[PDB]
């Protein structure tokens, strides 16, 4: 054996093991969705509260990358935040020395890049966490993509990560989001994340949205609470 | 598939005798791609039977005329060049060129009375380079015989005419002949 | 020098020049110093049958 | 191949006995039974019901399958960490169904002569089929499916060929529809594919450490 | 590479005696039975003819180590001790001569090789280039070939091919003609049947170089 | 970022260094090569193969000038060999620079062996795989020298390497003397080749250099089939 | 000379994975449309042993919830439940040489 | 074509000038059918056919593993038309040990 | 065979070879995906199949082509990550050499920088050797058409029909029984040969929305990437 102990050793059959293991962490996440719509994407993040002493609001785990653009993490909390704060000081760069917003299709390839960077040398070791990015632009459209651990990005109309990311997958499929506007997607999403965890593996839990698009002229911000609250009311009727 | 070749054949029957063998070309496709058909087992026997049948009547109408040696080679080998774009040995396991080559030699026995050089001994130059094949190793023989027995009575000579008869060695082989014919 | 297969062939040489002035043992001698440096070669193709 | 007792002398024959088995299969075979209710079980509630509607319910309910079109499943194997409720399970349906239960373990039929081995295990499926309903446990499995590897100086070859053997009486050339096949082991890695086939160990359980809320019911 | 046929040819051509045994027919479930059957096969050579005896696959009794606690290997063991002792006894008058047949050389008794026994080394090795066109002309002397196939396309190529399947590409060309009705061979049958046969890509990787 | 700083290469118990013999196992099994010296000029001749016909033979080349009057060949490893050749071009450059003259053969010999054994102490690294052979013609009398994996050297006057070298050097024994010409050297030459060579010899499957007191140039197609022609 | 041809037996194309398909599909009471090519799609290097299994799974899963007959959800939640499962099998081709 | 024509059409190959190929064997990963190819051809072919898988041939007394493979194929050539399909030959056919 | 740590690193072991080079040969194959390259008299053509398993995933994004320079064109296979970062030094080189020799860059330089670059990584023992592939088509003045191919090990060469994948041996022996035949070469006969040689070692018939096609020729050097549309109507032409 010995093969799988440096990320600098091809096994014979021919493939790395340390970032298959990395994928293994990513799996124990909680989970986080997230779908575009006609003008704009909707993310979504089921949080669990581990004891009754910690705050409402702590830990967020929906990410303020920069004026127009959001990003939704998965896995260690510590490498998500030195992740965000990376390409934060990218974007900002990027301002800095062209003039202009920068778009979805660079920041994404640059971040993605930078993380390929910690999987060839024996002196560091491979990220372990998995993100989503989200935007709007009134001369782009909507934009998502989503990027991995091991140094892929791809954009999608709609994906989970997390345990049951398969599951929520199904339900996600069964929904023709390409025609209506994500004003009735708020309402959906909550329902398909609570058709998901059962509680007996888990007592309580709580709601995390986002919200980017045209509805909003491009900024990028939490939905307001009342429209939370009304969410929730109508998703709680799968009891049926 | 069966009657609409049917159809089209007695439509043309009238127009191949009135327009020229141009029309033959216009109608060499439409017959063929029903060879790559062959979805049932006898359809595509009597369909390409119909289309040797009028490959035949277009043999004669054309040696009747000056298209005698000129053309039936080219016949012969776009005939085979369809085989081989369509199914192999013929599009069906049943010959399919075996009544072909049967026509075409009881044609050349009796309709060729004058068996000028190009009329006969090219004819049969052209029709016995399909000799290889087993599945009509019974024309090949009638025609090397009748063949050779031309070149006898017509020229007399020799010798020649003793040497392409004897290379036959496939006479005790074959099978599937009549004891005595053998004989 | 590398080359044997000439002398292989001006050795059968002096001995066909030999039988044909009638001189039988000089003869015999170079066909048998012929055939001792005829047994090294990989492969005499066409010249073994002269040799024999 | 019928066996006959003869008279000793002119060695005529007189009569024709029962089939004999080798008398290490007949004492694999369970006659007091365990005495264990799901209730003692704490917090497996899903594998506990993936296992009973796998080999349970077509026992009793054959129409319930019949009248659909479908072929029941053909064998479960659990895995996962050591400690975990695996015997448990065993002991627990043992103790629930009225079925002939056979126990068996994997390093047992290691055998020094060749060809001995082989002939214990289709002696005790040749058992099982005799009684009817019969189940049969093996426990330990990665005694015997550890996967088959190239060699030329020297190697192993006794227990892959009775592996080879046990491989054929699951699924093989002729179905044997009528008997329960369960299986235990605490890793998976070693096993071989060829084992794992989808036709021959249908349902691959897996067991996983009791979270939070478990401990305090096993407590 | 062909040691059988050999001992084929030389029992249609011989004038004298033959047997021919196989070297695990000795071993015997009935104890003492094999050196009965050896000294028997011994004493009829001797006693008959100008003989010769053969023995294919001697690998089964004569082997180098031993275990002295099984019983069969007990067995074998006064096989080969016997078989030595009777081979050894000829006294240089009699007319036998022993052939004997291995795949393996290299796992067997170095004993049995010591001289006064088996004085004679031969070996078969692979055909390179002047024995594969005398195999396929004497191969294909039997078939139909048609007056377009060329040999010396395929010989002259370079993969180490053995003797045992020149045979079977002419076969399998043989049996795609067959296929097709007709009882000619052309020269795409061959080139499909040597495409079929050998199937060895490259194994070349070729920055070694 | 940062690399190992401790040496891969190191002494065995019985006074031996691994590495360098594991390297020239490897450089053992390249295609072979030859080289000869006549009174007049170099010849070096080495044997390319492609795999299939889809190959294009005229795309890369084996014998190679780092300047007018020096010519290099190798035999080994393939990759390796452009980073040497790299390395002499651009050492011949500084000599240029600095003296305002040829670079002589001797000096770049020297130190392109030193590059090769300075590479084989250093950290974190594994010595070169391949073979050299360096001619040129300075002063009048030509020059041969052949480089090694250790950093070694020496001066031959017919020297073969790759696969069986040493049926190549009794060939050699037997053949060569101090008094000959170019055209009889290229024919004993292709000769010797020819020991190992395929079953059928074609004009591109082999690359033929040579250097006089008039330069080093690498020989056409049509006059390597010339020579081809007319011999064996 | 012993074995003389050398028949290799190999994991289905997607045309014959539909084939298989409609094979072992035929005898369940199936109700409503449904669309193998889904199916056909999502299953990837599966074996023959497999799609029967998927078969089972499906009426499986309507087993519970008490009906007797099965719709195109149940084969769309069986594909995944086994084509997950084959995570832990070794997934190494051997040819002879 | 192997098992079936030439032991029902035989002077073909006499004609070509050729011998039939004596055997086969199938292989591939688990689970494609290779079993299954046999049961059907053994259910559809009117012939003599023996079944045997390799590892049950195997007993520990001194000589009767290779006497049972002389026996059947003793009986399979008194009974002149017959298949021999033997299961899972890796049992004994491994690579021979030093 | 082996005796220390030849293994796990790039070390000559006592037979002369190393294996984590020749382990990356194998990586390759870890895709599943094959790409076919062939040279015309006067043009050059690119093919390849491209796999979407899924509806949510955005078909747009899968590209496997890529544009280089307005003149020279790639085709990638084997790990993602590594081919990306690939195509950025490439780019990033053939910018600087335009730069600082004021000319347009050779194809066969390029290739030969790439490969130059990626032969240290089997020099030294902390990098792994970046399991990618590489396949460029350009024209070439007073050349024509020019197709080279690179590997993980170093090696470039120059061919005239490539194949890069699983099923390199089976259709590089088609090509080659094509080649032998020696008929004369236009752009719908490269064309047709190209797509033909993976329809017949894939035996799939496929539709107009499963393969990629690029093409080079002297009329318009720039690469372009052919439509779907006229994809279908070479499909259409070359079944009769
Ligand atoms: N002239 C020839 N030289 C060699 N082999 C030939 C020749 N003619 C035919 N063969 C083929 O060689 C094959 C080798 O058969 P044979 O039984 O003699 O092999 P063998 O060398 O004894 O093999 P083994 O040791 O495996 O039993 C024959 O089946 C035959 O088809
Ligand atoms: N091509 C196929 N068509 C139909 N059913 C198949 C096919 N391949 C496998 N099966 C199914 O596989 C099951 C049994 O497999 P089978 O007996 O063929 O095993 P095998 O492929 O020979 O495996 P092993 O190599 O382990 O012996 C049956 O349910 C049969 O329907
Ligand atoms: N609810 C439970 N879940 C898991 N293990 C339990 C539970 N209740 C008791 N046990 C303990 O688990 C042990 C069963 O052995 P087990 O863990 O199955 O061994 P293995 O898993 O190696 O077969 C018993 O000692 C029992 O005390
Ligand atoms: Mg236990
Ligand atoms: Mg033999
Ligand atoms: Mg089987």
């Amino acid at each position: 054996t010995g093969y799988d102990l440096s990320a600098s050793t091809f096994s014979p059959d021919g493939r790395v093991f340390q970032v298959e293991y990395a994928m293994k962490a990513v799996e124990n996440s909680s989970t986080a969705i997230g779908i575009r719509c006609k003008d704009g994407v909707v993310f979504g993040v089921e949080k669990l509260v581990l004891s009754k002493l910690y705050e409402e609001g702590s830990n967020k785990r929906l990410f303020n990358v920069d004026r127009h653009v959001g990003m939704a993490v998965a896995g260690l909390l510590a490498d998500a935040r030195s992740l965000a704060d990376i390409a934060r000081e990218e974007a900002s760069n990027f301002r800095s020395n062209f003039g202009y917003n920068i778009p979805l299709k660079h920041l994404a390839d640059r971040v993605a890049m930078y993380v390929h960077a910690y999987t060839l040398y024996s002196a560091v070791r491979p990220f372990g966490c998995s993100f989503m990015l989200g935007s709007y632009s009134v001369n782009d459209g909507a934009q998502l993509y989503m990027i991995d651990p091991s140094g892929v990005s791809y954009g999608y109309w709609g994906c989970a990560i997390g345990k049951a990311r398969q599951a929520a997958k199904t339900e996600i499929e069964k929904l023709q989001m390409k025609e209506m506007t994500c004003r009735d997607i708020v309402k959906e999403v909550a329902k398909i994340i609570y058709i998901v965890h059962d509680e007996v593996k888990d007592k309580a839990f709580e709601l995390e949205l986002s919200w980017v698009g045209e509805l909003t002229n491009g900024r990028h911000e939490i939905v307001p609470k009342d429209i939370r609250e009304e969410a929730e009311k109508y998703a709680k009727e799968s009891l049926k | 598939m069966a009657d609409g070749g049917s159809e089209r054949a007695d439509g043309r029957i009238v127009k191949m005798e009135v327009d020229y063998s141009a029309t033959v070309d216009q109608r060499l496709p439409e017959c063929a791609k029903l060879a790559k058909e062959g979805r049932l087992q006898e359809v595509i026997e009597t369909l390409l039977s119909l289309e040797k049948q009028t490959r035949t009547a277009s043999d004669m109408v054309s040696t009747s005329r000056i298209l005698v040696a000129v053309v039936k080679m080219c016949y012969e080998a776009k005939e085979w060049d369809l085989l081989n774009e369509n199914i192999m040995l013929l599009s069906k396991r049943r010959s399919q060129l075996k009544q072909a080559v049967a026509k075409m030699v009881q044609q050349c026995c009796t309709y060729v009375e004058e068996i000028t050089d190009l009329p006969i001994k090219l004819r049969l130059i052209d029709t016995l380079r399909m000799v290889t094949e087993g599945k009509i190793y019974v024309e090949i023989e009638r025609a090397r015989l009748t063949k050779t027995l031309a070149t006898i009575k017509e020229q007399n000579g020799d010798v020649k005419e003793a040497a392409s008869i004897l290379q036959e060695l496939q006479v005790e082989t074959y099978g599937s002949m009549e004891k005595k014919e053998r004989v | 020098m590398d080359d044997k297969a000439l002398l292989v062939e001006v050795q059968l040489l002096e001995s066909k020049t030999y039988h044909a002035l009638s001189n039988l043992p000089k003869a015999r001698a170079a066909l048998t110093s012929a055939r001792t440096t005829a047994n090294a070669i990989y492969c005499p193709p066409k010249l073994q049958a002269t040799l024999d | 191949g019928d066996l006959v007792g003869v008279n000793k002398d002119s060695y005529l024959i007189l009569e024709t006995l029962p089939t004999e088995y080798d008398s290490r299969v007949k004492a694999m075979e369970v006659d007091e039974r365990p005495t264990e209710q799901y209730s003692d079980i704490g917090g497996l509630d899903k594998q506990i019901q993936e296992l009973v509607e796998a080999i349970v319910l077509p026992m009793n309910h054959k129409e319930k399958f019949e009248n659909l079109g479908i072929q029941p499943p053909k064998g479960v194997l659990m895995y996962g960490p050591p400690g975990t409720g695996k015997t448990l399970l065993a002991r627990a349906c043992a103790a629930q169904t009225k079925a002939t239960f056979l126990k068996l373990a994997g390093p047992q039929l290691v055998q020094m002569f060749i060809g001995d081995g082989a002939k214990l295990v289709r002696d005790a499926f040749a058992l099982a089929k005799e009684k009817a309903p019969s189940i049969i446990f093996i426990d330990e499995l990665d005694a015997i499916g550890t996967k088959r590897f190239d060699s030329e100086k020297a190697g192993d070859r006794e227990v892959q060929r009775t592996m080879l053997e046990l491989l054929n009486q699951l699924d093989g050339f002729q179905p044997n529809t009528q008997v329960k096949v369960i299986a235990a082991t605490n890793r998976v890695d070693i096993l071989d594919p060829a084992l794992l086939r989808s036709g021959r160990l249908d349902r691959k359980i897996e067991f996983p450490m009791p979270n939070e809320e478990a401990r305090a019911r096993i407590m | 590479c062909g040691k059988t046929m050999l001992a084929k040819a030389v029992a249609h051509h011989t004038t004298a005696a033959f047997i021919r045994v196989v070297g695990s027919e000795f071993v015997q479930k009935y104890l003492g039975e094999g050196p009965r059957m050896v000294r028997d096969v011994f004493r009829l050579a001797k006693e008959n003819a100008p003989a010769i005896i053969f023995i294919d696959e001697i690998d089964a009794i004569a082997t180098k180590r031993f275990d002295a606690q099984t019983g069969a290997d007990r067995e074998v063991q006064r096989i080969l001790l016997e078989l030595l002792n009777q081979m050894d006894g000829f006294d240089q008058n009699v007319n036998v001569k022993v052939i004997m047949a291995t795949n393996r050389a290299d796992t067997l008794d170095p004993a049995l090789l010591r001289p006064g026994r088996l004085d004679r080394k031969i070996e078969f090795p692979l055909p390179d280039r002047r024995q594969k066109r005398l195999i396929f002309s004497t191969i294909t002397s039997k078939m139909n070939l048609s007056e377009e196939v060329d040999l010396e396309d395929y010989v002259a190529r370079p993969d180490k091919i053995s003797g045992a399947d020149i045979n079977s590409i002419c076969q399998e060309s043989g049996m795609l003609a067959v296929r097709e009705n007709r009882y000619i061979v052309l020269a795409k049958d061959f080139e499909k049947a040597y495409k079929t046969v050998i199937k060895k890509d490259e194994q070349e990787h070729e920055f070694y170089k | 970022e940062r690399g190992y700083s401790f040496s891969l290469t190191t002494f065995s118990p019985s006074g031996k260094l691994v590495q360098i013999e594991y390297a020239l196992a490897a450089v053992a099994g390249g295609a072979p090569s030859v080289g000869i010296k006549a009174a007049n000029g170099v010849v070096l001749a080495t044997e390319k193969k492609q795999k299939s016909i889809l190959y294009d033979e005229r795309s890369v080349h084996k014998v190679e000038p780092i300047t007018k009057h020096i010519g290099l060949v190798y035999s080994g490893m393939g990759p390796d060999y452009r980073v040497l050749v790299h390395r002499a071009r651009k050492l011949a450059q500084q000599y240029y620079l600095v003296y305002q003259e040829p670079i002589p053969t001797a000096q770049l010999v020297q130190r392109v062996a030193s590059v090769m054994q300075e590479y084989t102490q250093s950290g974190g690294v594994r010595p070169f795989g391949v073979s050299l052979l360096i001619c040129g013609w300075n002063e009048g009398r030509p020059y041969l020298f052949q480089s090694d994996p250790s950093g070694a050297y020496f001066a031959w006057k017919a020297t073969a390497m790759g696969k069986n070298y040493v049926n190549g050097k009794t060939f050699l024994e037997k053949r060569y003397n101090e008094d000959l010409e170019l055209e009889d050297a290229i024919h004993t030459a292709i000769l010797t080749l020819k020991e190992s060579f395929e079953g059928q010899m074609t004009e591109d499957n082999i690359e033929v250099g040579i250097c006089n007191e008039a330069g080093f140039r690498r020989l056409t197609p049509t006059e390597v089939k010339d020579y081809l022609a007319a011999i064996a | 000379g012993r074995l003389d041809r050398k028949i290799h037996i190999d994991l289905p194309n997607e045309q014959a994975r539909l084939d298989i398909l409609k094979i072992h599909a035929g005898p369940i009471t199936k109700h409503g449309e449904i669309d193998y090519e889904a199916i056909v799609k999502l299953s990837d290097g599966f074996n023959g042993a497999d799609l029967r299994n998927v078969c089972t799974e499906a009426g499986m899963f309507a087993i519970r919830a008490d009906h007797d007959f099965v719709v195109q959800e149940d084969f769309m939640k069986a594909v995944r439940k086994v084509a997950d499962s084959k995570k832990l099998e070794s997934k190494l081709d051997y040819k002879p040489v | 074509e192997v098992i079936e024509l030439p032991l029902t059409n035989p002077e073909l190959f006499q004609r070509v000038g050729i011998i039939p190929p004596k055997g086969c064997l199938l292989y591939g990963p688990p689970g494609t059918g290779k079993t299954l190819l046999a049961r059907a051809v053994a259910s559809q072919l009117d012939c003599n056919f023996l079944k045997v898988v390799s590892s049950s041939i195997v007993d520990k007394y001194i000589g009767e593993s290779a006497r049972l493979i002389r026996e059947m194929f003793n009986y399979a050539r008194d009974h002149q038309p017959c298949i021999i399909f033997m299961d899972e030959i890796d049992a004994i056919g491994g690579r021979r040990f030093s | 065979s082996s005796a220390g740590f030849d293994r796990h690193i790039t070390i000559f072991s006592p037979e002369g070879r190393l294996y984590q080079v020749e382990y990356a040969f194998k990586a390759i194959n870890q895709g599943g995906l094959t790409s076919v390259a062939v040279r015309g008299k006067d043009c050059a053509v690119i093919v390849t199949q491209k796999k979407v398993p899924d509806k949510l995933l955005d078909s747009s994004t899968v590209t496997h082509l890529f544009k280089i320079t307005e003149n020279i064109g790639c085709v990638m296979t084997g790990m993602t990550a590594d081919s990306r970062s690939q195509v950025q030094r490439a780019r990033y080189e053939a910018a600087n050499w335009k730069y600082k020799y004021g000319y347009e860059i050779p194809v066969d330089m390029l290739c030969k920088r790439i490969a130059d670059i990626s032969q240290v990584y089997t020099q030294n023992a902390e990098m792994r050797p970046l399991g990618c592939c590489m396949i460029l088509i350009g024209i070439d003045e007073e050349q024509g058409p020019q197709v080279y191919k690179c590997d993980p090990a170093g090696y470039y060469c120059g061919f005239k029909a490539t194949a890069a994948g699983v099923k390199q041996t089976e259709s590089t022996s088609f090509l080659e029984k094509k080649v032998k035949k020696k008929f004369d070469w236009t752009f719908e006969q490269t064309v047709e040969t190209a797509i033909t040689c993976l329809s017949t070692v894939l035996s799939i018939d496929f539709k107009p929305s499963e393969i990629e096609v690029g093409v080079v020729t002297v009329e318009n050097p720039k690469f372009r990437i052919l439509t779907e549309a006229e994809i279908d109507a070479h499909l259409v032409a070359l079944a009769e």
